């Protein structure tokens, strides 16, 4: 059967495979076939790129990326099947069944049997093509599935003027590998390489961002009448050489995130280009080197908060990265009166820096204590005859901390034992935090507190 | 304007009523007799017993072939006298006869292995009791077949009961209640004796036996009369599921049927053959049609000593008549088809079967194909299971990872850079001989054979995602694994 | 060659339908007759077939990655070897990574 080939750049292997696999006559097509791949390769791009190559063949399209389960596939299928039928056989009569009537593949099979026994009177036989993009990528997926969709040519009667065919697309290969015992045809796409993804992008996104506005903006923000679109593509080109010569190391052989970061950081580079910058794009690249050096792609201050929320959190990082015993040396200020010894502190250095560690547990009283101990000074005295006699110039267990603490579990910057039927109130409960160092660091120099010395010495 | 939050349209609601019979007379004096009734006591199922007879009928006939053995097969099939199991007959028929003489509410439980003639013997006991109904001297009463396994939802017992005692249609939660109303609230003089028998209760009442609890709760009246039975395999069930007070207070009678003796077995299977035993046939010359008292007149026979050994081997294990009878039929089959293969007729003066082929039929049941298969595989699976046993030899672990076994494999190979068989299967497994092909950490076909054995059932893979640390287990034995191992000329020496 | 692949099924898999699957594309691409002749003679395109067949399972996938991935994977590997269960985390690998670089630049 005469099949126009898509004269593609980079997949003329799989082109050969599938244009050989498939033609109008179903007999020279297999019963069930997979086209596995990986993202960005345009597997889904190239399937329709082949349907461009062959119009008289038609297919249905589903995208269960959005569906969740099995029954919704059944419903969408039962819709699109007879939809497509009657849309493409207009003259034919029907008794269009409800697609929502399906709730189980048997019911799908039954209603398709009805579709066919009403479509009995055709002139020649026809096989059509079903498409399930991301049938691995489902969201309550279990392993009792793909065999069933193989078995759809199983239960169909052989006297069908109208038959169908299945098409798939996966990623991992692990759950593929789980099931290849059925001796299946399959076609595949290796993750590209650097000249390959390069040329895919110089042929794909070239016209897009050659025909985005910011060109037409900048050309006349600068107001310079020495231009041609050869050089437009050329400067875009060498700009993308710079892009990829930077961040190939960052990613390798992908396109999507490159497109994202292009869209974001393109315009700043537009903002820098000029006449000298086009006559010598090296210094231009120097003049826009910086995002190549620093992606920085997110967005002085960090919080508009209260003070105890700022200062209490600072303590728990300590009370799960410090030994409870190795603190009484540094976290004391009282002048001894009655006889008794301190300890020696850490005789031995530790060599692993529990910054790298999954931290520990603690009860709260440890925080009640340590927070009082660290607390910024309040209750200003005078050295008067009665000023400091009754002031008791040291913060105590108010209510505000309890409630500004309860706020935090819901802000989920403390964690506890993750629990349904949580009870904050128990004797047994262990607590913790879920934060890194950098969180606790960004508090400090803003509030002008210091604890980096308590950690900077041990390893 | 409104929208239903979720739809059910493929429902098939059943037209069955919620009003029990208790609310269509409205007084004790207001009730007619069920015996003086056309619709009660089932005078209408016969039409639906005959309505469907014609659906499958034909008269196609072209060159019928008919041979010697098949008539004896169907002499020997289970779908038909027996004196072997007759004291239970003389005891339970006595009990049921005295029971319907007593007009009491008696109860009985029996069990027995599948293949004890339990259903047979009982169905024949009650056929004799049918002829006793044809005495017209005992009070007429009515049977109830209960095949919960030929029922879906085990509360449908009540439903079908009402739709066969009345032909009236409801749900269980009306039917059983109307039925209690039918049972205790109703006097004797017009209510009928009914006999019922339950089959294989081991799966019927699986949740909490509230159904069968209801049943046995119905079986404890003095104004209501019934004849109840059941079948199982286990015996503790009446006290197991209930407990002791209930099963004790009821005070029923318990029994089970056992495996038969080899002599009774042969006696009976021949008792289903005496019409054809040692018989002589007129026999045509082309089709070989065996026609009975261009034609011969020959004799037919079968190995009697083979009857002896065949019954003798399987009388000792279970006593399953069905097994004996299939062994007989399959022996006949191999005899007949070898005979046909002698002459080669196509498709459009003695004949006897042997102890040799009787046992040939009886034995392959126990002769497993797995061994010849696992011997007749490729080299790789054998190699790998051998490595597994090597590990089991190295540690005595009873279990292995994937990484550890694959390490064992590579070691078991690279040790033997000297054996020839491994010398010659050397390069054609990773990159297959030629260049242009980079190496791969694992071999080809290892995932294939892995899954192959998983499907086979020998291999057991727990649920994890890692390829390396997933624990693995073998299912069968190591000895038999060696009975595959050394059978390879190259493996026995390494 | 084709007898040797017959051997391959006889030893690798011992089952036919996979073989038929492999056999199909041979004709399926076959366009003229001299091509059929020379191609089934050499079976050089079985090479392309079976190179692109299980190409992207374990090896070529690691063949195409950055060196950063390699450095960190090493930082995970050697410390898992140092470990009992081989467990590892993010900053641990980051630490051993930078140690590797310090050694390299030292
Ligand atoms: N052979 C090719 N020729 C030209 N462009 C290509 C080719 N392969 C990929 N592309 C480009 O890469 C993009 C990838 O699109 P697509 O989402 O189809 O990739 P994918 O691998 O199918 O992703 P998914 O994992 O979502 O299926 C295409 O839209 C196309 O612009
Ligand atoms: N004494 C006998 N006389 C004639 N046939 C017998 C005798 N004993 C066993 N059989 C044969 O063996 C079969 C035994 O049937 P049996 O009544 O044991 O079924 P069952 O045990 O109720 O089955 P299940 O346990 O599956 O309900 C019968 O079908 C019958 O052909
Ligand atoms: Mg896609
Ligand atoms: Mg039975």
């Amino acid at each position: 059967m005469n099949v126009t080939t898509p004269e593609v750049a980079f997949r003329e292997y799989q082109t050969n495979c599938l244009a050989s696999y498939i033609s109008a006559d179903p007999d020279i097509t297999p019963s069930n076939l997979i086209l596995q791949g990986y993202s960005g390769t345009g597997k889904t791009y190239t399937l329709k790129k082949y349907f461009n190559a062959n119009p008289n063949l038609h297919a249905v399209w589903l995208e269960p990326v959005e569906l969740v389960s099995w029954k919704p596939l059944l419903q969408a299928i039962a819709r699109t099947v007879q939809y497509k039928l009657k849309t493409l056989y207009p003259n034919i009569p029907t008794t269009d069944y409800d697609p929502l009537q399906v709730e189980e593949p048997f019911l799908l099979v039954k209603t398709l049997h009805n579709i066919f026994v009403q479509y009995e009177s055709l002139q020649e036989k026809t096989c059509l093509f079903l498409i399930l993009d991301g049938f691995d990528s489902l969201q309550d997926l279990d392993a009792a599935l793909f065999n069933k969709y193989i078995k759809l040519n199983e239960l169909l009667p052989k006297d069908s003027k109208i038959n169908i065919k299945f098409i798939y697309t996966m990623l991992e290969t692990s759950f593929l590998q789980r099931y290849s015992t059925h001796c299946i045809p399959t076609v595949m796409f290796p993750r590209y390489n650097v000249d390959e993804v390069s040329t895919i992008l110089v042929m794909s996104r070239c016209g897009e961002l050659m025909e985005d506005s910011c060109l037409r903006k900048r050309i006349i923000e600068e107001q310079i009448t020495d231009c041609t679109d050869d050089q437009f593509q050329n400067v875009a080109a060498n700009f993308i050489h710079l892009i990829v010569q930077a961040f190939h190391s960052y990613t390798g052989n992908d396109i999507f995130a490159l497109n994202d970061l292009i869209d974001f950081k393109w315009p700043k580079y537009v903002s820098r280009i000029t006449k000298e910058n086009i006559f010598e794009p090296l210094a231009l690249y120097k003049s826009a080197i910086k995002l190549f050096l620093s992606t920085d792609d997110n967005l002085s201050q960090t919080y508009d908060l209260s003070i105890i929320s700022k200062y209490l959190l600072i303590a728990s990082y300590i009370c799960s990265y410090l030994e409870p015993r190795y603190d009484a040396s540094i976290f004391s200020r009282k002048t001894r009166i009655i006889q008794g010894r301190a300890a020696y502190g850490r005789r031995k250095k530790k060599e692993v820096n529990p910054r790298y560690l999954q931290p520990s547990l603690f009860a709260i009283e440890r925080l009640l204590a340590i927070f009082q101990a660290i607390f910024p000074i309040q209750g200003k005295a005078e050295s008067g005859s009665l000023s400091a006699l009754r002031e008791e110039s040291l913060m105590k267990a108010n209510i505000e901390v309890f409630q500004n603490l309860s706020e935090l579990h819901t802000l989920k910057l403390i964690a506890t034992t993750m629990n349904k039927n949580i009870d904050y109130l128990s004797p047994k409960v262990r607590w913790k935090v879920n934060v890194p160092w950098e969180i606790i660091k960004e508090i400090s120099e803003s509030v002008h507190f210091n604890i980096s010395d308590y950690f900077s010495d041990i390893h | 304007p409104v929208i239903r939050k979720f739809t059910k349209k493929n429902v098939a609601r059943a037209k069955k009523k919620y009003t029990p019979f208790s609310k269509r007379f409205k007084s004790i004096a207001a009730i007619p007799d069920l015996t003086s009734l056309p619709e009660f006591y089932g005078n209408s199922s016969e039409l639906m017993a005959s309505r469907f007879e014609n659906k499958l009928k034909t008269t196609q006939k072209h060159q019928i072939v008919e041979t010697i053995f098949s008539k004896v097969k169907k002499q020997l099939n289970s779908s038909y006298y027996l004196p072997a199991r007759e004291n239970e007959f003389a005891s339970i028929y006595l009990s049921a006869y005295s029971a319907i003489e007593s007009d009491s509410a008696t109860t009985i439980y029996v069990a027995g292995t599948p293949g004890v003639g339990k259903t047979l013997t009982v169905r024949e006991v009650v056929k004799e009791l049918l002829s006793s109904s044809a005495q017209r001297e005992i009070p007429d009463f009515l049977y109830v077949e209960i095949n919960g396994l030929k029922m879906v939802k085990p509360t449908d017992c009540y439903e079908t009961l009402w739709n066969k005692v009345s032909g009236e249609r409801l749900t269980w939660a009306a039917s059983m209640e109307s039925l209690e109303f039918y049972f205790k609230r109703v006097p004797k003089n017009k209510k009928k004796t009914i006999v019922v028998l339950l089959d294989e209760l081991d799966a019927m009442v699986t949740k909490s036996q509230d159904i069968m609890y209801n049943f046995f709760n119905w079986t404890t009246y003095e104004n209501a009369k019934l004849i109840v039975i059941a079948v199982a395999n286990t015996m503790d069930l009446p006290e197991r599921q209930l407990g002791n007070k209930i099963t004790s207070r009821i005070g029923f009678t318990r029994i089970m049927f056992t495996g038969y003796t080899h002599e009774e077995l042969k006696n009976i299977i021949d008792l289903r053959l005496k019409g054809l035993n040692d018989s002589f046939f007129y026999v045509d010359t082309k089709t070989g049609n065996a026609i009975l008292i261009d034609v011969r007149k020959v004799r037919l026979r079968m190995s009697a000593d083979a009857i002896e050994i065949a019954s003798r081997k399987v009388a000792s294990v279970s006593g399953d008549a069905r097994r004996a009878l299939k062994v007989c039929k399959r022996a006949a089959e191999i005899a007949e088809k070898h005979y046909m293969a002698k002459h080669g007729y196509g498709y459009d003066g003695v004949q006897t079967v042997h102890i040799t082929h009787v046992m040939k039929a009886l034995n392959e049941t126990l002769n497993s194909h797995v061994i010849t298969f696992m011997t007749r595989l490729s080299f790789t699976a054998k190699l790998f299971i051998y490595a597994l046993l090597n590990l089991m030899k190295k540690n005595g672990s009873q279990e292995q990872e994937l990484g550890d076994i694959v390490d064992e494999i590579k070691l078991l190979i690279e040790v033997n850079g000297s054996n020839k068989f491994v010398m010659e299967i050397a390069k054609t497994l990773f990159q297959q001989g030629s260049d242009n092909i980079s190496e791969q950490l694992r071999i080809i076909s290892w995932d294939f054979v892995l899954n192959q054995l998983l499907d086979a059932g020998i291999l057991f893979k727990q649920t994890m995602k890692n390829d390396r640390i997933c624990c693995v287990k073998l299912n069968i034995s190591v000895e038999e694994a060696k009975r595959a191992m050394n059978e390879d000329e190259t493996l026995r020496n390494l | 060659n084709l007898n040797r692949h017959i051997r391959m099924n006889f030893e690798t898999f011992r089952s036919l339908p996979t073989l038929k699957n492999s056999i199909i594309p041979l004709v399926a691409t076959s366009k003229n007759f001299g091509s059929l002749c020379t191609a089934i003679k050499s079976c050089s395109f079985l090479d392309i077939y079976n190179k692109n067949q299980l190409s992207n399972n374990l090896t070529g996938r690691l063949q195409s990655l950055s060196d950063l991935e390699l450095a960190i994977l090493i930082s995970a590997a050697r410390v898992a070897l140092r470990a009992k269960d081989g467990s590892f985390n993010f900053n641990l690998a980051y630490a051993e990574y930078e140690k590797m670089i310090k050694a390299i630049n030292s």
